[PDB]
């Protein structure tokens, strides 16, 4: 049962710090 | 010059708006090798 919920925490536990980093990125040039 | 020097150390700007500098003050929620800022910041 825990499955849908366990998804759900490791594609937002990378979404998190992929924004975060993606607009590091692009800011500091 | 943090660049030029010895680039490996992870190195944060501080300046311009506040959305932008809200996006990096959430970084240090240690990889901050150093902060650059100035004083009414």
């Amino acid at each position: 049962l825990t499955e849908e919920m366990l998804l759900k925490r490791e594609e937002r536990a990378r979404k998190r710090r992929l924004q975060a980093a993606r607009r590091a990125e692009e800011h500091k040039n | 010059e943090f660049t030029r020097f010895v680039p490996k150390f992870k190195v944060l700007p501080y300046w311009g708006n506040p959305h932008d500098r809200k996006v990096i003050r959430r970084f240090w929620s240690a990889p901050f090798h150093v902060v650059i800022t100035s004083y009414q910041l």
